[PDB]
């Protein structure tokens, strides 16, 4: 039985106030691809993160 | 034909509730303080004296905080009156000690949740010293 | 408490030798040149004087009755 | 100069020399009882609260001084004839000494005229003196006066006499007060504990506790998970666990920002700042002090009716009760705050593992209480108690308006019969309290053997409770190394449990810390509320007695000043100890009793500081004025308590740190002077013990009580119950140095044996020995037995009456059949007249409303002589007797004889001089042990015990018996034995007792020494 | 991941977001005071926690006796030979073996690890 | 064997040793160094077998396996072994020293309670509080088991 702990190394709650601006400079790149397609982006999304 | 261990005795001390060693000098020393000064009357007899004694010497709580504390925290759980008292005033160290001194905690309780329950008697016991 | 008359081994007569080995102990002699000289050659006699205490000269100490 | 490694071997024996020549063996008893009557007593009279009594006619009594006269006894007739130590034991009475206080009472009658009285040494009561004490009537007496007086001069004293019992205070070890501990419990609600009991000086008050606990992260909740891990302390006085944060709040600090200050030091750091901010969220809704002070007056104990009185009840529970050690007056609410925010640092530090858990087993963390500190504790029973007595006496004299004699207001008895009571007993504390006393502590001085003796006073006790359940302390630490004795330890359930003091170690007496903390201040260092919370960020902690005294700016620099005033002998006593925790910036400073510490050499720049001068003048140090205190002065020697020891660095030889190949360490602070000292009394006296099984020399421990020999001097003037003395104990052949000091060689309890290892007859197997009847015959191990028997004849009813005469069948109704022709006119067995069997030796009668009889016959059937017989009164002035029985126990197959080491054997067979195995020589071996015992239940220092002997009797040298002198070798003796044409590994041709042919092996026979147990045949099957 | 007081009460500044401006701002509860976070990270949890010892190492370790010293690794920036070095002290790094060396010179306090 | 001990503790000491998938780095360095010393007692104790001569008495005891044992043998000849406390090796009861004569985090032979030295040549003073700690476990082991084993 392994747990999120056992395999995650770190965590934290990043501000963000529009969809796009991904203030993490390093995921900027992938998240963006991602991100293009509308997933659950039908209303607005609230500006926090679980990174 | 009536045994502690089987919890078989007279119908009459069902009805009846246990008290505890430290708890009974308490009510010894509220009869006392009456006796010695609220009335006139003759010196208390001597079996008043000797379990007066035999409670203080084996007392295992401070004040009523503490055997009200015990008290409650015994009494949530399923324990028999009977055991109520003999648990408090036997004071086992650990859960194997209470089991083999009583026997019909065996019945119901398990060997780990009976051990939660004797450390916190311990931790409301105190010493003179 | 006192010396014992002789050795508990095989018996050699040792109480009469422990005045002379406290002399011959304050006469310079080693404590094993004493033994020798009382004529212990055995190493059973010579442990009753080597390493005996004499406990009687603190008892003596206390007044009597 | 310098002590060169060819004679460091004497020199460091010499030191050793001066400092139980100085010290003694006893010494931490005598001194906490001496501190304990001289400033303990005295501060309990002057530190008791005011007596008032009121019903107009006030009346306020106060103890001004208190004066203690030396012991005396009290007759009918009342004078103050002086009480010897030794009458008190024969007159089975308490032994001690008048309590005398000064009693002021003010009177006022709203007639605006006070006038008060003088009471000039008013009979408070008594108190019993520990033998040898400052008080007591042998203290700086000569050994020629002690012989006057019937005491043994080598008897170390340190005793109470109490009903004519000796009686030694057992030291119990008990958790040290004003330190911060964290702990893991993994069955608790909670984390982590942030347990502190705190208490003031010596006693004031009783100790509170209060455990600042953290909420662990396995419960889950809405809010809870948010927040996730919070901070609850639990107040002493209040019921339910309150945040940590609000407590900071009833302070005074509404800020929120000064609760981070003082619990943050580094705000650099953001690790610890985010495990605060879940408490925070807790107390937020709690802005105002009032309402904090209101928030924990809701759960107390007593909660008040009215809203005012919450605040009022939690407001003096922080003041008061709540770490009453950093502050008790209204005007230390920054003290104390800084202390509670130390504690959650504490906390922060161990829940992030940046700090490492407090041990449980750790003896720094643990104190011990001696007579002293536990004498104390209970005198303020009694005089709490002698308070309430006056003042109920009191009550119903000044409601009527007449005063109120102070003759009839003090009682005697409680300060007398309290003290007297459980010291007899053991039952601690008073007996009408309910309460559970601690069982155990002031047994029965063994004077079986004087080696058992020393063992007994120097005895430790483990915690019990909470305390000792949840640690380990029957398992050995490390931090016993030179403090307690590892080996010594009781066999059985309570193993480990009971241990003894180490030989060198001693507990610290006891000081006040007011030198000390003046110190401070004429220093760099700054007290708290004069500095911001920022500068402790960088800064030092500095504690005395577990006191914020305040950070200091420079360690290294005070520190250095600090070791410089206590190596000489200034404002800072050597029995203080600084400890520096250089991995947390925090300096500890502690004065209070109870810390165990031992002496180390001082090394500085990798050089003793013990030089050749210093050992010469100790050489001599007879008619010369000097002493070991002089060591100390000199700063060359210092003491090292376990919490400096964490931080010290120690060298077991000069050979270690003079110079090394690879240095191991080029920096050692101190130096041991030996390490044979870590063992105890009875571990001392086994030759190499590192040669031997740590099982075998616990062993040996219990056995070396149990050996019957010279326990003191004075056996004949007193009397005891049992007492073994050996006719002919003779100093051992192979003796450790150490043994000098335990004065063992004055007193041994056994008899050297030529032991051949062989099997005879197949008589011995492994616990079991064969003995030589002709040895025994001659005094091989016989010893005296005596048996006292004690009666009075008490007038206990006013009809009937015990009296002392010789039952006649006639006048007497009731009696049992035996002889009576032993006793005398008097009732009693005059000295000299043997007795066998069930026989009368006193005679007692009771008048019942003719007369039955109720004397006392032998309690076992031995054919003994009455040695003396004593008539006295006891303290009741009844006429009271003891009488000694003395008997000769002749060795038998039934006698348990045991080595040094190993197990006990007892004699399978006695054989003749001619039936035992006889070499060239004609020596025929005194004892005869099994040789399959040597493998696993024995050690092979038998073996090279019995080489020593024979070198040593061979040479007439006694042998060197230390456990670490590489000087001593097996080779080494092997090659000085061949030199007396003996065989190097000490076997011997052993021809056969029955047949003449000589044995196929060559037996392995030598001088070992042997003890005789106490347990014999003959008491069990009289019995 | 850190905590700022504002200059009001000096009271915690918990992360609250605005509907109008969408910016985060740390906003006061009793007092009205609000002032904007430039960090736009409300919070940071290493579960490994693999921090870095070095800065948790003090630097009056060096005149320590009982800390063993080894003269061959020398200060980075003195050259000094001696240099005291010994394990992690941190619970939570006690899996790992690992030596961290600290310069000997009076003032120095230099902390490297190999 | 104490030479490897070292070359083991370097290899920790510089992050050249892995550790075992089924164990971790800490626990990993107690197993490789209890092995080098457990198997230096068993060669050695072996050796002093071999060494005994049939005239030896020693011997005698135990090949009729009467009395003793090959490892009392061995403790009294060859090397007492590793002193165990607690199933591991001596605790750091002081600050990351097991003693205060051993430097601070010292995981040495000698540290931790290894006893190389026998009964007959004599035991160092730091290997006989070492040996003691680890007596003691069995007594109090032996104290128990009777009162366990009796019910
Ligand atoms: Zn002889
Ligand atoms: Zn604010
Ligand atoms: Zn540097």
């Amino acid at each position: 039985h392994t747990t999120l702990r056992k395999v995650t190394a770190n965590t934290a709650i990043y501000y963000d106030p529009n969809p796009q601006s991904t203030v993490v400079a390093e995921d900027q790149e992938w998240v963006n691809v991602y991100y293009e397609m509308p997933d659950f982006d039908v209303a607005r999304i609230s500006p926090w993160l679980l990174r | 034909e009536e045994d502690a261990s089987q919890l078989i005795f007279p119908k009459e001390f069902e009805t009846a509730e246990t008290l505890l060693n430290s708890e009974v000098h308490m009510l010894l020393e509220h009869r006392k303080q009456q006796n010695e000064s609220a009335e006139d009357e003759q010196e208390l007899s001597e079996v008043f004296m000797k379990t007066l004694n035999y409670t203080a010497r084996f007392s295992r709580f401070k004040n009523r905080e503490t055997i009200a504390s015990v008290r409650s925290l015994l009494l949530q759980k399923k324990l028999h009156k009977f055991e109520l008292a003999c648990l408090a005033n036997l004071c086992p160290e650990t859960a194997e000690e209470s089991k083999a001194l009583i026997p019909s905690l065996e019945g119901r309780f398990e060997d780990e949740e009976l051990q939660q329950i004797l450390d916190d008697i311990q931790t409301k016991r105190s010493f003179q010293y | 408490m006192i010396i014992p008359v002789r050795c508990f081994t095989c018996g050699k007569i040792v109480g009469n030798k422990w005045e002379a080995y406290l002399g011959l102990l304050q006469a310079e002699y080693t404590e094993g040149d004493a033994l020798d000289a009382l004529g212990l050659k055995r190493y059973c006699c010579r442990r009753m004087l080597l390493a005996h205490v004499d406990l009687i000269e603190k008892l003596l100490n206390y007044a009597p009755l | 100069d310098e002590i060169t490694p060819d004679l460091w071997q004497e020199a460091c024996w010499i030191v050793i020399s001066s400092y139980f020549d100085e010290k003694g063996l006893v010494r931490q008893q005598l001194d906490s009882f001496d501190e304990f009557i001289q400033m303990s007593v005295q501060r309990i009279v002057e530190d008791a609260p005011p007596i008032d009594l009121q019903a107009p006619p006030r009346y306020l009594l106060k103890f001004e001084q208190i004066y203690l006269s030396k012991p005396t006894h009290w007759e009918r007739d009342g004078a103050p004839s002086p009480m010897m130590p030794n009458e008190a034991r024969l007159r089975n009475l308490t032994y001690s000494a008048p309590l005398y206080v000064d009693i002021t009472k003010t009177v006022i009658k709203e007639g605006e005229e006070q006038l008060q009285t003088q009471h000039q040494k008013t009979f408070i009561g008594k108190i019993p003196i520990m033998l040898r004490s400052t008080y007591c009537l042998l203290n700086g007496l000569t050994d020629r006066d002690l012989c006057e007086l019937n005491e043994c001069p080598l008897d170390p004293g340190g005793y109470f006499i109490i009903n004519g019992s000796e009686k030694v205070l057992i030291a119990q070890e008990k958790m040290a007060t004003n330190t911060v501990y964290v702990f893991a419990k993994k069955d608790s609600k909670y984390a982590y504990t942030g347990e502190c009991r705190s208490c003031l000086e010596n006693s004031s008050r009783p100790t509170s506790t209060i455990w600042v606990s953290m909420l662990a992260r396995g419960g889950q909740g809405a809010k809870k998970s948010a927040i996730g891990q919070r901070i609850v302390a639990t107040l002493p006085y209040i019921k339910q666990e309150v945040p940590i944060i609000i407590v900071f709040r009833a302070l005074g600090f509404v800020s929120d920002r000064d609760i981070l200050e003082h619990i943050i030091y580094d705000f650099e750091d953001p690790e610890m700042m985010e495990m605060v901010k879940p408490s925070l969220d807790e107390a937020f809704v709690i802005q105002e002090q009032n309402v904090a002070l209101n928030f924990i007056g809701s759960r107390g104990a007593k909660p008040g009716v009215t809203k005012e009185k919450r605040i009022k009840y939690a407001k003096e529970v922080l003041q008061k009760e709540m770490l009453p050690h950093v502050g008790v007056s209204d005007f230390c609410e920054t003290k104390k705050a800084y202390f509670l925010g130390y504690m959650v640092h504490r906390l922060l530090l161990a829940a992030l593992g940046r700090r490492e858990l407090d041990d449980r087993d750790h003896y720094g963390n643990k104190r011990l209480d001696l007579a002293g500190p536990l004498l104390a504790f209970l005198f303020r029973g009694m005089f709490k108690n002698l308070l309430k007595e006056v003042r109920i006496y009191a009550q119903k004299f000044i409601d009527r308006g007449k005063d109120f004699n102070l003759e009839l207001a003090i009682k005697t008895r409680i300060i007398s019969d309290g003290l007297k009571y459980s010291l007899a007993t053991g039952n601690w504390g008073d007996q009408k309290k309910a309460h559970q006393a601690r069982a155990g502590v002031s047994q029965v001085l063994n004077r079986l053997t004087f080696a058992s003796t020393l063992s007994h006073l120097r005895r430790l006790n483990s915690p019990i409770g909470r305390d000792g359940k949840l640690a380990k302390p029957r398992q050995l630490h490390n931090t016993l190394w030179g403090m307690v004795c590892p080996a010594e330890t009781p066999e059985g359930h309570a193993v480990g449990l009971v241990k003894n003091l180490a030989l060198m170690a001693y507990i610290s007496v006891g000081s006040q810390p007011s030198p000390i903390l003046e110190f401070l201040e004429e220093w760099s260092m700054e007290n708290l509320e004069e500095i911001s919370p920022a500068a402790i960020a960088d800064a030092t902690k500095i504690f005395v007695n577990g006191c914020w005294v305040g950070i200091h700016k420079d360690p290294e620099q005070l520190m250095n000043t600090l070791r410089k005033l206590r190596r000489q002998m200034d404002i800072i006593v050597s029995e203080v100890s600084m400890i520096r925790d250089i991995r947390e910036r925090e300096i500890r400073i502690y004065t209070d009793a109870g810390r165990i510490c031992r002496p180390l050499l001082i090394v500085e720049k990798q050089k003793l500081l013990l030089k050749k001068r210093h050992i010469d003048q100790l050489k001599e140090r007879e008619y010369n004025n000097y002493s070991w205190q002089d060591l100390v002065a000199s700063g060359v020697v210092e003491y090292i308590d376990t919490l400096e020891e964490e931080t010290v660095m120690l060298a077991m030889t000069p050979d270690d740190l003079q110079e090394k190949e690879v240095a191991y360490c080029s920096t050692y602070t101190h130096c041991e002077i030996h390490p044979s000292m870590i063992l105890g009394v009875c571990a001392s006296i086994i030759p190499f013990p590192d040669h031997n099984q740590s099982p075998r020399n616990t062993y040996q421990s219990a056995m070396g009580k149990q050996a019957m020999g010279v326990y003191i001097t004075n056996f004949h003037v007193r009397m005891d119950t049992l007492a073994h003395v050996l006719y002919y104990p003779q100093k051992p052949l192979v003796t450790t140095r150490s043994m000098e000091y335990l004065r063992f060689r004055e007193l041994p309890a056994g008899i050297n044996s030529i032991v051949a290892i062989a099997s005879y007859t197949g008589y011995n197997q492994e616990d079991s020995v064969i003995m030589n009847r002709s040895a025994v015959d001659r005094g091989f191990f016989r010893s005296v037995f005596y048996r006292s028997y004690k009666e009075q004849e008490s007038k206990k009813g006013f009809d009937q009456e015990e009296v002392f005469e010789k039952p006649t069948r006639e006048t007497c109704q009731g009696m049992r059949h035996a002889i009576y022709d032993k006793l005398d006119d008097d009732g009693l067995i005059a000295p000299g007249v043997r007795v066998s069997g069930d026989d009368v030796i006193i005679g007692k009668t009771v008048t019942l409303p003719t007369k039955r009889d109720c004397s006392t016959f032998l309690r076992t059937s031995e054919t003994g002589i009455v040695d003396q017989v004593m008539v006295t009164l006891n303290q009741e002035g009844y006429k009271f007797c003891k009488i000694r029985v003395r008997s000769v126990r002749i060795p038998q197959i039934g006698d348990k004889f045991a080595s040094r080491h190993g197990q006990k054997g007892t004699c399978g067979i006695q054989y003749r001089q001619e039936d035992m195995p006889f070499t060239c020589e004609g020596i025929t071996p005194d004892i005869i042990i099994n040789p399959h015992a040597i493998p696993s239940r024995m050690t092979i220092g038998h073996l090279i015990e019995c080489l020593q002997g024979k070198v040593s009797a061979n040479k007439g040298e006694i042998g060197d018996a230390t456990p670490f002198n590489d000087a001593v070798n097996v080779q080494k003796i092997s090659n000085l034995l061949s030199d007396y044409g003996y065989h190097l590994r000490g076997n011997e041709v052993l021809y056969n007792g029955f047949t003449g042919r000589k044995i196929t092996s060559q037996i392995f026979i030598g001088p070992t020494y042997y003890q005789r147990l106490k347990h014999m045949v003959d008491d069990k099957i009289h019995s | 991941v850190g905590i700022r007081f504002c200059q009001e009460c000096n009271n915690m500044l918990y992360p609250k977001e605005d509907k109008e401006n969408r910016i985060l701002l740390y906003a006061c509860r009793n007092c009205d005071y609000q002032q904007e976070a430039d960090n736009s990270c409300i919070y940071v949890n290493k579960i490994t926690h693999e921090v870095d010892e070095l800065t948790q190492i003090i630097a009056d370790v060096s005149q320590d006796p009982t800390l063993p010293r080894t003269e061959d690794h020398p200060c980075q920036k003195c050259g000094h030979k001696e240099a005291v070095f010994f394990q992690s002290h941190s619970a939570r790094a006690e899996d790992a073996m690992r030596l961290y060396y600290v310069c000997t010179a009076p003032h120095c306090g230099h902390r490297w690890t190999e | 064997a104490k030479q490897d001990v070292i070359e083991v503790i370097e290899k920790a000491h510089n992050n050249e040793l892995e550790p075992t998938p089924g164990n971790t780095l800490r626990q990993t360095f107690e197993n490789q160094v209890n092995r080098i010393l457990n198997d230096a007692r068993d060669k050695t104790g072996s050796s002093a077998q071999k060494s005994l001569s049939e005239y030896n008495n020693f011997k005698s005891m135990v090949v009729s396996g009467a009395k003793g044992s090959k490892i009392n043998i061995s403790q009294v000849i060859a090397v007492v072994g590793q002193q165990n406390v607690e199933g591991k090796r001596i605790p750091f009861g002081f600050k990351h020293r097991t003693l205060p004569h051993f430097i601070k985090d010292d995981y040495g032979p000698e540290s931790r309670g290894f006893v190389e030295n026998s009964y007959l040549a004599g035991l160092t003073p730091t290997e006989f509080f070492f040996h003691a700690m680890g007596g003691r476990e069995g007594l109090i082991d032996t104290a128990v088991k009777t009162a366990e084993t009796g019910y």
